[PDB]
Formats: C-alpha cells, structure tokens, sequence
C-alpha cells in the first residue's frame, strides 16, 4: 500500500455534447491533478466517496470484477461487475461473499456487454442519482513507475439506470485507486473534438488565472482572481 | 485591436444572455411552448423576456 | 424578415415497445403508502393515451408539463410510484406540501416535473387481506426527504423513557393501517395512486410518444424534430467526427449547430434559416413615390 | 412539549418554519385559542 503521483490521469468527457476548437469550462467531480493515489501489489474493501478512479496494468487479467455497496451482504444490494475473457456481466443481485458469492438472492438488475479489460486501463466510478456512470480508456505505455506523464481522456465506457446505494467497494483478484472530488476544469476540444488538454482551476494560482483568463497562455501583468 | 476586442466581447457576453434561465425551468423558449399550456407558458416567458 | 420554413420533420429511433403501464396500472395489488412500489420505464414508446382506457380518473394533476402535450414529449427515464391512500388525503400529494402523508410517507421535490393520477378503488379494495390492512407511517423523528422509503418498524418514542422496543406510553407503533370500508363516505374512501416522473433533457432521450417518423430534407428550411430536440433550420452532410457516445454538437455560443440522426446514424449540420433587416429606399415623397 | 400535548394534524407556519421555531428569538408572543368545525380550519389564513 504505496501512493502514487497520479499527474494527469483521471479526465472523462462529461457531457454527450460535442465540441470543436473549444476551451470549455466545467464544474464535476474530477480527480484533482497530481494527487495522491493509493498503489496495491496484491485487496481490502475501501470507500466509496463520491467518485472512484481505478487504474490497471497487469497483463494476466488477474483483476476481474469489482464490487460496490453499503454493507456487502444480502442485507443490501450489492452492484457486482464480473469480467471474463468473452464478456462482462454486470448484476445488482444480493449475494453473499466467501473467499465467488456463495449465496445469491432477489437479482433486479441485468446487464452484458463487452468486456471491459503494457496495456494501461483506466476506469472512473460515479454514482449520483441514481444512475452508475462508468468511464474506460485504454492506452499503450511504458515500464516506469506508473501512471505516465501523458494526458489521455476516458470516454463513456457504460452508464446504468440503477437506483442503488453505494459506499464501499472492493475488486477480485498492481493496481491504483484515486478519489474524485468536485472541482471546476479547462478542457480543451481540438478540431476533431478530442480532449487533448485541461486545467485544473484549483492547482495553483497560475491555474487559477488560466481559468480566469479562459486560456491556456497568461500574458504578462497582474490578474485579478478570485477572492 | 482593444476596440476590436470590446465589439466582439460586448456581442459574445450578448449572444451567452441567451443561455441563461432567469430562474425559468429553462432557457429555450419552444421547450418552454412545446412543454406546456399558454396559462403556464406565460410565467416562464415573462421570466425569460 | 426571415426564410419560412417549409417542411417539418419527426426522427424517432425504430424502437416501437410499448411502454408497460399495463402491469404498472393494471395490478392486482398496489403497495401500501409506507411501501410505495417504484418502477423504472425506459426504451419503449411511452403512449399515454391507453392511461385513457384504465380508469376515469378524477385527478390527473401535472407539474411542469401539459397533460395533453405528452403524447409529444421525449423523456430520458420515468419513474412510476404506486400506491394507496385515502380520497381526502389525495391532495395532500404535490410538491410543497405539508401533512402526515406527504412528510411521513411520500414526499416529493419541489422541482418535481411529471404528474399524478388517483382513481377510485373502492369496488376492489375494500375486501380483506391488505386491500383492508393498507398501511402508513404515522410518526417520525424528521421530514422524509423528496423520493424516499422508510419502511422501518421502530416504536416512535415520544416521551423521555426509552421503549427497549416493546410498545407502551409514550410508545406508539407508527405504521397504522387503513380502516376502507364500502360504507364509508367521499372523505373515506379509497384510491389507487400513481405518480410518474420524467427526466430530461442530458442523457439521450429513450421515452417518447406515439410520434411518426418522416422522411428526411436536406438543404431546405424545414423544422426538425430529433428524439425531442426541436429547431428550425437546414440540415446539410458535416465533417464533424463525432464520437460513437457523442449525440449533438455546440459552438462556442452553445448553441446546437449539429446532430446525429436517430435512425441513419449520420451527422448532421444545421444552419438558421436566413433573416435580416430590411430597408426602404426613397426620395422625399415630394419628388416620387418610387423606392 | 407541543409535540407532546396533541398529535395535531395542521402546524401550518406562515413567514417562519416549523423546525426552525427552537433557535429563534421572539420580542413577545400572542396565542389564541378557540374551537372550530375541521371543514372550516382552512379558513384561518391569511387572505382567507
Ligand atoms: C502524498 O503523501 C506523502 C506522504 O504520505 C506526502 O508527503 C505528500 O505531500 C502527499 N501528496 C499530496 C499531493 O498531498
Ligand atoms: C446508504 O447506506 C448508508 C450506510 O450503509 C446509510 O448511512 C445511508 O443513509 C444510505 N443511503 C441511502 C440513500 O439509502
Ligand atoms: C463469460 O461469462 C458469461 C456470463 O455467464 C458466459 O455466458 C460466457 O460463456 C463466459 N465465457 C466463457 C469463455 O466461459
Ligand atoms: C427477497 O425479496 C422478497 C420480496 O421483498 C422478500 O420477501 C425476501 O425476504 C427477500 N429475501 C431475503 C432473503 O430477505
Ligand atoms: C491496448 O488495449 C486496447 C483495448 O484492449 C487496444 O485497443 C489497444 O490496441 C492495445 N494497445 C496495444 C499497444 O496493444
Ligand atoms: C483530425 O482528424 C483528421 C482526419 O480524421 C486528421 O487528418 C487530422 O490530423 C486530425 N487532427 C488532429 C489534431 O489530430
Ligand atoms: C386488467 O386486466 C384484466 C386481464 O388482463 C382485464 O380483465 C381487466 O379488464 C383489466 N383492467 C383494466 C382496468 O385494464
Ligand atoms: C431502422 O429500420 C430501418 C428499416 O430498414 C433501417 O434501415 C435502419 O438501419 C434502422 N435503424 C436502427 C437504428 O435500427
Ligand atoms: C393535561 O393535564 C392533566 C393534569 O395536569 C393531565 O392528566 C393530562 O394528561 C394533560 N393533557 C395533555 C394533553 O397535556
């Protein structure tokens, strides 16, 4: 259990809309840049938060499925993701772990889609209103120390009508786990629409005026921000 | 060029007006006619006007 | 002036389900009021006019939208909540309202949009069994937020002296049940409640009336109707590379300046009609009336 | 200790709220007290 610089990882479309050449400003729940990321080698059952970003880069799909929910038990629903080398199923059903589940019981909710997994892939978690919002990309990179120093946006992988209650989550069995919180952002659309680049308006000061200026260049003088 | 810049940021800060609610349910007006009967309509219209 | 339009246009996607207000309406029991039943309704054809053909109902109150413009409407989600409460109790559900039902039971948003309908149930709930052990909340420590369940059988302790979860003074059992008798009179009697509510606009719309699809013009000034989305304007081919989840594109005004069809998966680029101002050319009319 | 003298079916509040009543500071206090018919308790309201 190691932390990790998470850099700029972490940035999902947050809208269906399509932009072009845009400088686009957004209030969501984002992971905030160069933030701390908790790094396992191995998987204990975390916290949920408002948002998860989860990261992976093993190459024996050895990571294959996650679990969501409050108390992890047939007291409550339980979202439950398993992935396997044809498909990904996903059920909301209340099951009953030990270790796959050894009781299930009362399934509302069904989904199968492709599966969802060096070859990095980044993932990002929300649950608000009663809708599970899913985000993926999948991106070549190097051997390092993780979580390379390039900017790839994560497109909407799924999202799920499932009113649920979510607080815990854990996955089954080298991986990162980020937390997101609300913050406003810069992105910028280029001519194929393609988040290429973002501000994080609450990093420094110097991104701060980016944000005021509505630009990623700052001219020289003194700029009135916030107070 | 600052007077350039005036006349487009005057007429891009106009054209933005557009997109706001001014506490209506919403900033399009045919939602707001194609969502509801003229008795309602009018609240939002008026709000929006 | 301004270029009138010349044409309009319906793209609705092929999906043609249709929605299941059947088994939503047409149940054999409906759940108490502490125990609203929720159902979701997505992909399919939302006709409400087949609401017609169940019940002559005597509310059919709708916030944030007109009751005869559903039929014309694309919604994102519905949820459906059925239960059963009393006549007189009926108006207690809508937004901003304060009572034992509305605060206790089923409480709803204050920007709450969708509507309400309560029929008469006397003739098939005044039997035994539930239908005449119709339960509710009566009691509890706080205001139930808007869309939530409490089903919870706690003794509300009233007094100081704690219950150890045995009825007694100042001991009361909140979920008390109905007493529906055929006998009684219009400020007892039963009704079966349903309450829809819409979402729109963000997420792809999936729910939508029984609307036609037409055909599809291009570089003509026509109205346009795409999954709910109207304007007006001309519909040319884009350059635009979408993104397969990408719908609809804005300019730096946020304005919709392109769209994805429906049906034919194509981007499509549009324009406003052209407009202007127009002049009058004259000499004084002392000279000529000529312009 | 209202909550405790009847299980009342109307607390209707006007220009204040309900829950809000315990953290406020009043400069003096009228309470009137009557009987009425229930039909006729919504009539007791302003503009009624
Ligand atoms: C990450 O954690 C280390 C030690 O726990 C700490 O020194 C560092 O400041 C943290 N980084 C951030 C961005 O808070
Ligand atoms: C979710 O569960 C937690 C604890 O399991 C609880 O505190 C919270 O109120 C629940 N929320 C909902 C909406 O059920
Ligand atoms: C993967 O899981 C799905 C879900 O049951 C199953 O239908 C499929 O056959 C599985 N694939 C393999 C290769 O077993
Ligand atoms: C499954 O759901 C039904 C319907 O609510 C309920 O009666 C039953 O108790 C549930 N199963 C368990 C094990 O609680
Ligand atoms: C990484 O994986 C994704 C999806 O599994 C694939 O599209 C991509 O080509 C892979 N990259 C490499 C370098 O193989
Ligand atoms: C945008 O896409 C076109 C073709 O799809 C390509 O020629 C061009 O290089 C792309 N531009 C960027 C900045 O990637
Ligand atoms: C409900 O369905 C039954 C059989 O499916 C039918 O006999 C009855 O008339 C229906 N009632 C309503 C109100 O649709
Ligand atoms: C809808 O049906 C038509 C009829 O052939 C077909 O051409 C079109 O591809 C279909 N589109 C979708 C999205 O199913
Ligand atoms: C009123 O006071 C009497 C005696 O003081 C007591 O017996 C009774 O329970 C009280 N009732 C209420 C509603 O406080």
């Amino acid at each position: 259990q190691s932390y990790t610089n998470s850099f700029t990882r972490g940035v999902y479309y947050p809208d269906k809309v399509f932009r072009s050449s845009v400088l686009h400003s957004t209030q969501d729940l984002f992971l905030p840049f160069f933030s701390n990321v908790t790094w396992f080698h191995a998987n204990p059952v975390l916290p949920f938060n408002d948002g998860v970003y989860f990261a992976s880069t093993e190459k024996f799909n050895i990571i294959r499925g996650w679990i969501f929910g409050t108390t992890l038990d047939s007291k409550t629903q339980s979202l439950l993701i398993v992935n396997n080398a044809t498909n990904a199923v996903i059920k909301v059903c209340e099951f009953q772990f030990k270790n796959v589940y050894s009781s299930a019981n009362n399934c509302t909710f069904e989904y199968v889609s492709q599966p969802f997994l060096k070859n990095l892939s980044e993932f990002v978690f929300k649950n608000i209103d009663g809708y599970f919002k899913i985000y993926s990309k999948h991106t070549p990179i190097n051997l390092g120390r993780g979580l390379p120093q390039g900017f790839s946006a994560l497109e909407p992988l799924v999202d799920l009508p499932i009113g649920i209650n979510i607080t815990r989550f854990q996955t089954l069995l080298a991986y990162y786990v980020g937390y997101l919180q609300p913050r406003t952002f810069l992105l910028k659309y280029n001519e194929n629409g393609t988040i290429t680049d973002a501000v994080d308006c609450a990093l420094d000061p110097l991104s701060e005026t980016k944000c005021t200026l509505k630009s990623f260049t700052v001219e020289k003088g003194i700029y009135q921000t916030s107070n | 060029q600052d007077v350039v810049n005036h006349n487009a940021q005057a007429l891009n800060t106009l054209v933005k007006q557009l997109s706001s609610k001014f506490g209506a349910i919403s900033s399009v007006l045919n939602d707001i006619l194609s969502r509801l009967d003229p008795p309602e309509a009018e609240v939002q219209i008026d709000r929006l006007i | 002036f301004r270029v009138q339009p010349t044409e309009s246009i319906v793209r609705f996607p092929n999906i043609t389900n249709l929605c299941p207000f059947d088994e939503v309406f047409n149940a054999t029991r409906f759940a108490s009021v502490y125990a609203w039943n929720r159902k979701r309704i997505s992909n399919c054809v939302a006709d409400y006019s087949v609401l017609y053909n169940f019940a002559p109902f005597f509310a059919f109150k709708c916030y944030g939208v007109s009751p005869t413009k559903l039929n014309d409407l694309c919604f994102t989600n519905v949820y459906a909540d059925s239960f059963v409460i009393r006549g007189n109790e009926v108006s207690q559900i809508a937004p901003g309202q304060t009572g034992t039902i509305a605060d206790y039971n089923y409480k709803l948003p204050d920007d709450f949009t969708g509507c309400v309908i309560a029929w008469n149930s006397n003739k098939l709930d005044s039997n035994g069994g539930g239908n005449y052990n119709y339960m509710y909340r009566l009691f509890r420590k706080s205001k139930l937020k808007p869309f939530e369940r409490d089903i919870s059988t706690e003794i509300y302790q009233a007094g100081n002296t704690p219950c150890k979860g045995v009825a007694g003074f100042n001991c009361y059992f909140p979920l008390q049940s109905y007493g529906f008798r055929p006998t009684y009179g219009v400020g007892h009697q039963p009704y079966r409640v349903v309450v829809l509510s819409f979402e729109l606009l963000h997420a792809p719309a999936t729910v939508c009336g029984p609307k036609k699809s037409t055909n599809l013009v291009k570089n003509k000034c026509v109205n346009f109707n795409f999954n709910g989305l109207t304007g007006t304007g001309v519909l040319t081919e884009s350059n635009k590379k979408f993104l397969p989840f990408q719908q609809f594109g804005r300019d730096i005004a946020d304005t919709t300046d392109a769209v994805r069809d429906p049906q034919t998966l194509e981007i499509l680029d549009i324009t406003p009609c052209s407009f202007g101002g127009v002049s009058v050319i004259t000499p004084g009319t002392n000279t000529s009336n000529q312009v």
